């Protein structure tokens, strides 16, 4: 059995840990909602 | 509880209390990936949450009412992942997307790894607005994890 508990408010926060790359990936979707990668 | 905001996923069929994903309460509609809950009713308090619309190929659900998110990444600006860790605190994270190119279009995609639990997790652009969920994508040749910025459609 599943439930939800609140967590905080949606904000935009200045100064947030910056992170992360912007990979440009080549992929493909199946029926299920699995993404692959296309080579 | 209908308030607006961030909400964890929360299940109590394994050992002890374990989260399974996150989600955005928004207009009282519950909004989460389609593989956290798997479409069943979701409890908040004494109340219960039913399952509105669903979808396995764009993974996404909505409880209580339509899809209700609209806000689009503009294709040029750094966003915010505002990560539900489980069992940690909301914390911020902002990060340039890449893009997925498929062939229906491109799509952004946010270069963040996080316990399975954290899919769910809104997307931010800079006033503030959901703009996608976080928790589904693909491993990249080095093991790095990479997910789309996954949106529904407003009816
Ligand atoms: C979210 C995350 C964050 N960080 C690392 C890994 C993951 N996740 C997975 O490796 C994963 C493994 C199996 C299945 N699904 C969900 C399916 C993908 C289509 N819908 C079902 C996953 O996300």
């Amino acid at each position: 059995d599943m439930y939800i508990e609140r967590a905080g408010d949606i904000t935009w926060e200045k100064d947030a840990e910056v992170t992360g790359n912007s990979p440009r990936l080549d992929v493909a979707l199946d029926e299920s909602g699995d993404f692959s990668l296309v080579e | 509880e209908t308030t607006d905001g961030v909400y964890r996923v929360m299940t109590r069929r394994l050992l002890g209390s374990t989260q399974v994903g996150v989600g955005v309460m928004q207009e009282g509609v519950f909004h989460t990936m389609w593989h956290v809950t798997k479409g069943a009713a979701l409890r908040s308090g004494e109340g219960r949450l039913d399952p509105y619309w669903g979808d396995v190929k764009q993974d996404l659900v909505s409880y209580c009412g339509p899809w209700k998110l609209d806000a689009a990444w503009d294709g040029l600006s750094e966003v915010q992942l505002l990560a539900v860790p489980p069992g940690e605190r909301a914390k911020n994270i902002q990060t340039l997307p890449g893009i997925f190119k498929t062939k229906d279009g491109d799509i952004g995609a946010v270069a963040l790894d996080y316990p399975a639990g954290t899919s769910g997790s809104p997307i931010l652009d800079k006033c503030g607005r959901v703009i996608g969920l976080y928790g589904n994508g693909v491993v990249i040749k080095n093991g790095s994890y990479v997910s789309a910025i996954t949106q529904g459609k407003r009816e």
